[PDB]
């Protein structure tokens, strides 16, 4: 990957995944007898995942500007991040991607924990467009969380309101394996979403809402994408043309 | 059928789709059910 | 004892902890709308009970008692029952029904055969006057109300949202309002029985005042006791968390030590 | 001085005539009235403050005027028609049909209510 | 394996492989490791454990040659799944039954739990999206299920709301409808095994998730077969 | 013939521990969630048991019997103990062909049921 | 503590006051957390019950004079073996529970009892 | 460090010290005590944890040329306090500095905790009575503040006592008030800096819990240096 | 601190702290090899404190009447007074003075815990 890196190109690396590597790491070392400590790794099983890890990398114009982005992948023990090797993993890393069973199973794929999850780098990493709907969406969520507990009779204005765009926005972010989106598909949804457009819309439709949304917007709103897609910003102009876009669909 | 029953009759047709809030449909409807006590066991539950 | 133990109940707590705070303000919102019932219905109380006591009106007894359904709410049924209790031996003879399942269960540990009829699940909605005027309508007709000279609501008085009182109050029969001191005070039309819709209105009308504020005492309660169950639950969390803590390191040091011992051979 | 209470709001408890409809027709209590106990019907209720008035529709009850001039007028459900024709009259037919379908008792009671608020 | 490998290639077919207890491979591996010279690695197992696993499990595969299908039973120590023997086996596997304690303490058997039972073929591309549908609101109303499991000791069944109240009620069944008694079980039950065939298994759970039968109460889906025998079971009760 | 009067007691206890979990709640019960509560209770009762005391199977299929099918239910929980004596006392003088077709057939005949059946409800109101 | 050895009534005492520790200890938790008010009737009376005999459990020794500041007091078995069976037997419940503290056999109980009610 | 030393013992400064990470300083010693094979401690550290300490931080301290003074960032494992690496590190702090997402989420610049922040120099005989004692109430106000968030947001601001409903309007000043703009972060803000002498910090807090400054609006005090920046801000926000 | 009591005067001596003396003595112990027991410190670990302690006597009227007299200090984590080394000094004094975390903080200084606090010989001391 370092190849592409070191010439002006760009690389991604997935190493699926780390905790078998280290595992090799320690067959190799207990068998030459090096000294073990805990869970039997050897002292410089911390190194070996660091060297590795600090080879992604974003050049300078001096070098080429060119980068490798690495995504490795650990595997936890029932929800364990304490343990020796997720730990060394998790410090070294710029954030972490956090997947849980009970997201699963409760239907929200990606399983993404948005509460446990973070990238370090955040917004200089992320195309304008989709940094503008998402910056509220990042709160939208945070709030749902906190009140997420009162989803069991009595709630006031203020509380119901968080739980339907919650329960929306959630639903928006499921998504069908081997089916990336576009940004310029992605920031129409969001921004859907995130203003409220979804509110009306009932639970077990936002599924067919993003699917026919996108087409209705590819045949009669193609242009709005293209800019999108093209210059990544949204100008005040845009938003109202969004605004407008978007509204005209709910209707129908 | 008591007084208070008759009032209520007109007092639930004087509701009987807006002005047609919450708490005034959730005072159209009652969950309470009543059972009968003898020597104790009971004459089957029953609906109000 | 064992990591796999304290990981659970300290992680069965911290459910707990969130559950009993998440009806603490569950109730804390309910509250504000048990006041919109407790004063709109002892204003309606100044002015029904007005005229019995201007015409003075005084008087087999027929008790009604008045709790729910609903437990963690501190000592609402069992300090109400025992109000019940203590007027019960005054007359051994009254005829019990019970509104509410907690009450009929209290009292049925110590009266079982004076207890005739059950009104339930009550406590979920604030008391309407359809549930107030239904059950009167059952009272009437299954229990024969109307007959006894003396019939009795027990209730709990909400004094603040600190703490309530075990009440009672009458309610008065046709003969009763008819024979009254000054009920010839009152230009009443001789006519079409007055006592008698004015008995079953206000059987009604006095039950729901009743229920009304044994609600907001309770509402009022409950809140009270989610808040220590809170407070309670979290306080165990931080004894279990540093249970945790050590049992943890532990299981570090334990399993370090095995590979030590082994290696040193 | 008036007391005028619903179960779920209390909407009065100083005012110089009210218009009740009392035990057998429409009455007007006055500011030194006879203490009087009628039923109230389910009908139309007028609080005066000079010759300032507010109507409302009512469900019936009970009207008291006091030994010292007070009135207390207590009903379940209380303004008229800024809040309460095609609402009450797919509650109308269903009436005279639910008649001939006991049940019948109450079914029956709820016209002679029906056709009272139509005249309004 | 060294046996059902020479019908995989030289009989050039189906084979199954039946292996029970392939935790006992690792167990036994462990057993002698010490005294092989080795510094015991975490949780006291053998350096060696995954590679060990490895050069075994590679080795029971279908390949170009022939066919096999292996079916193994996997001892999990303690009840602890995270253990590195059942731990390392998991990767191994393309379709995996977890049993669990907690199910067969409720009398439900086969005790498969539902939410942690897995497969590289429940896909749309392979099932058809209706088999995949119905699987995957089944599994949804388990676990809305088991996320309330706890606000019903707390406070009880009565404190749910409107659609909750219907998914738990509907779960309860639906956990129900999933025991089976199996023929080889019957010195355990006493009832006569019963064999499902897939296309009803699927038509049953989808009517049931419509609602069609939640006028029936819960003893008529326990310990038995397709649909049909719910609603013949549920008149046996109503005699 | 105690595999016969044990038909479901196994799992029956698993159902009661599941019902008495419930009761934990403060929570009253039906028809249904009183009535297995009660038996269980004393289901368990009876299979308390005192040291260097074995039963004979002969001795024990009839208390089983006795627990399952109802015949304990309306019983003061106190007093499981003496009914057990006292029903044994019982059957050993007024019904020892009773006993003897169990300790010699190990099974349980239609007959044998109906005759155990009838034997209960004498003793029962004494 | 075989029913041989110290006898049917002896044995029959100490298992139910057992039995009435071991409720307690069962509900430690919801006591703790809901407190007492959750608690069924019978187990209200259980747990109150409990919490008596434990405290009568307690005893003033004599070498520990200097911590208790009451003299010791050593209690024969049969003196203790007939207290506890009336404590059982429900008879001293409208007593409040110091009284059972760090007292000799039921004789001081009441003694305590009747000097604390002054 | 030596870098450091140097400044105190030739040029006789007082220095500042920076430790990012003084976590991965202990898990550094850890590593390499494990690599020369000692048996490691308690929690899979060193036996040495302490020593190795010791002999970074006893380095650390006031002579009589001048001082080096260390801010160290730390990070607590497990967010186990009792953890050696930070029980061993906890034993040299002087002091702490929270920086709290929950202060900088109410926008306020440095985002320090207020209450979680403390200081074994906060007494009487090391910073003078009256230092002391505006502190003290200063931590006294806010606390009472913070227990009566929770009555706002159900009840209404109403429900409170004559002294506690002015105490609270009182806190919600003192909160803006230690906000500061810094110097270093005008390129990014385009406010100028202030750096508030410690004199003024005392007599600028001492003022207001007098009840001075009730008249000033709340926006007054809202990034701001010493009161005479509170007296002069407030008159450009009316006039 | 003995040289007083063996001649004939009265000695305090404070060992602050002994939790970090243990400290260093495991250190050693590991460094030298020996077997690690409970939290990783030598099982001979009580012995080190018991010795020690065991000097802080009062003499008969024979030795001149001398008395050393020693207050250990011992750093519990999070209030644990279970902790291995803890109950190990616990079980080598006559009583602790236990100072509460929770009074400390609310202002209740000495923050001492009455419950949890004993002296086992004082009273007999003590000022009448």
């Amino acid at each position: 990957g370092e190849w592409f890196r070191d010439n002006g190109k760009h690389a991604l690396i997935v190493y699926d995944d780390l905790s078998k590597q280290a595992v090799a790491y320690r067959q190799l070392s207990l068998l030459l007898r090096r000294p073990p400590g805990r869970e039997a790794y050897p002292g410089d099983v911390f190194y070996l995942h660091s060297r590795l890890l600090e080879r992604a990398a974003k050049l300078s114009e001096k070098e080429g500007s060119g980068s490798l982005t690495a995504l490795p992948v650990i595997e936890t023990q029932g929800g364990d991040v304490s343990a020796y090797i997720p730990t060394n993993v998790i410090s070294i890393t710029d954030g972490q991607i956090f997947l849980e069973a009970e997201l699963f199973y409760k239907g929200i794929r990606p399983a993404i924990n948005v509460g446990l999850s973070v990238s370090r780098v955040g917004s200089a990493a992320q195309v304008k467009a989709l940094k503008q709907v998402a910056g509220s969406l990042k709160l939208f969520l945070a709030q749902y969380r906190e009140v997420a507990a009162f989803a069991q009779s009595d709630l006031d204005a203020s509380t119901k309101q968080t739980l339907v765009r919650g329960e929306r926005l959630t639903q928006l972010l499921k998504q069908n394996q081997y089916s990336p989106l576009a940004t310029e598909e992605q920031v129409p949804l969001i921004y859907a979403g995130v203003n409220g457009h979804l509110d009306g819309i009932e639970l077990s439709r936002i599924g067919e809402f993003e699917s026919s949304f996108l087409s209705y917007l590819k045949s009669n709103h193609n242009e709005l994408l293209t800019e999108i897609r093209e210059k990544g910003e949204l100008s005040k102009e845009l938003l109202a043309s969004l605004k407008s876009a978007t509204e005209s669909f709910v209707a129908t | 059928i008591s007084y208070a029953a008759y009032l209520n009759v007109a007092a639930q047709a004087i509701r009987s789709t807006e002005l047609q809030t919450a708490s005034v449909l959730n005072r159209s409807q009652t969950d309470a059910f009543y059972t009968q006590y003898k020597n104790a066991s009971e004459p089957t539950p029953i609906t109000k | 004892a064992t990591l796999k133990e304290v990981e659970m109940r300290l992680k069965s707590i911290k459910n707990i902890e969130k559950i009993t705070k998440t009806m603490k303000i569950v109730a804390s919102t309910r509250l504000s709308k048990a006041e919109k019932a407790k004063i709109s219905a002892k204003k309606m109380d100044e002015a029904e009970q007005l005229f019995y006591k201007n015409a003075e009106t005084k008087n087999k007894e027929l008790i009604v008692a008045i709790t729910s359904d609903k437990g963690l709410c501190g000592s609402i049924h069992s300090q109400l029952a025992k109000a019940v209790r203590r007027h019960l031996n005054d007359q051994p003879n009254a005829d019990i029904v019970t509104i509410g399942d907690k009450i009929k269960m209290q009292l049925l540990r110590t009266h079982p055969n004076n207890i005739k009829l059950s009104i339930n699940g009550i406590g979920k909605d604030a008391p309407t006057f359809q549930e107030s005027a239904l059950i009167a309508d059952k009272l009437l007709s299954v229990m024969k109300a109307g007959t006894y000279p003396k019939i009795s609501i027990f209730y709990n008085d909400p004094v603040s949202s600190l703490s309530f009182e075990p009440s009672e109050k009458p309610i008065f029969n046709a003969k009763t309002i008819e024979q009254s001191p000054s009920f010839g005070k009152f230009e009443i039309d001789t006519d079409a029985n007055v006592p008698r819709d004015l008995f079953e209105y206000t059987l009604a009308n006095q039950m729901l005042t009743a229920m009304a504020q044994g609600y907001a005492a309770e509402i009022s309660a409950r809140r009270n006791a989610m808040d220590n169950a809170s407070k309670n639950a979290g306080d165990m969390i931080n004894r279990y968390s540093i249970l945790y803590n050590r049992t943890r390191q532990a299981v570090i040091t334990n399993e370090l030590v095995d590979t030590i011992t082994g290696a040193s051979s | 001085k008036l007391q005028f209470a619903l179960p779920h709001e209390t909407l009065y408890s100083e005012v110089t005539q009210v218009n009740l409809p009392a035990k057998s027709g429409r009455i007007g209590v006055l500011a030194n009235h006879v203490p009087t106990v009628e039923q109230l019907l389910p009908g139309v209720v007028e609080v005066m403050e000079g010759s300032n008035s507010k109507k409302f529709f009512i469900s019936g009850g009970f009207a008291t005027v006091q030994p010292d001039s007070q009135l207390c007028v207590t009903a379940i459900e209380a303004p008229l028609e800024s809040f309460s024709e095609n609402i009450k009259n797919l509650l109308a037919e269903a009436k005279k049909n639910v008649s001939s379908s006991r049940e019948a008792a109450e079914a029956a009671i709820q016209v002679e209510v029906l056709e009272n608020l139509q005249s309004v | 394996l060294t046996i059902a490998e020479y019908f995989r290639d030289e009989e050039g077919q189906d084979v199954l492989l039946f292996i029970d207890n392939i935790f006992r491979f690792t167990q036994a591996g462990s057993e002698v490791s010490a005294l092989l010279g080795r510094i015991p690695s975490a949780v006291g197992y053998q350096p060696t454990l995954a590679t060990d696993m490895g050069l075994l499990q590679e080795r029971i595969t279908t390949t170009k040659k022939g066919s096999v299908t292996s079916v193994q039973a996997v001892y999990v120590p303690a009840d602890d799944l995270t253990d590195p023997a059942p731990a390392t086996t998991f990767a191994h596997l393309d379709a995996t039954t977890v049993l669990s304690r907690g199910i067969s303490e409720l009398g439900i058997y086969p005790a498969v739990d539902p939410l942690d039972s897995k497969s590289r073929l429940l896909d749309a591309a392979v099932v058809g999206q209706e088999h995949y549908d119905v699987a995957s609101k089944v599994q949804e109303t388990l676990q809305t299920y088991k996320s309330l499991q706890d606000i019903i000791a707390i406070l009880g069944m009565d404190e749910l709301s409107e659609q909750d109240k219907l998914t738990v009620e509907r779960a309860r069944k639906i956990q129900r409808f999933l025991s089976q008694p199996f023929a080889v079980a019957e010195v355990f039950t006493g009832i006569p095994g019963k064999l499902v065939r897939l296309k009803d298994t699927v038509a049953s759970f989808k009517a049931v998730l419509e609602g069609k039968y939640d006028n029936i109460p819960e003893h008529a889906f326990y310990m038995v077969g397709g649909i049909e025998d719910v609603v013949a079971k549920a008149e046996k009760l109503a005699a | 013939a105690l595999k016969q009067v044990a038909g479901s007691l196994k799992l029956f206890l698993a159902q009661y521990r599941e019902v008495a979990a419930f009761a934990q709640f403060g929570s009253d019960l039906d028809a249904s969630t009183k009535q297995t509560l009660v038996r269980g209770e004393r289901l368990t009762q009876l299979l308390k048991q005192n040291q260097y005391s074995p039963l004979a199977t002969e001795e024990q299929v009839p208390l089983i019997y006795a627990g399952v099918n109802g015949h304990l239910d309306g019983i003061e929980l106190s007093r499981i103990g003496e009914f057990e004596s006292s029903f044994l006392s019982y059957l050993k003088s007024n019904h020892n062909e009773l006993l003897t077709e169990i300790r010699e057939k190990g099974e349980l005949s239609k007959e044998l049921l109906a005759s155990l059946k009838s034997a209960t409800e004498s003793f029962v109101a004494t």
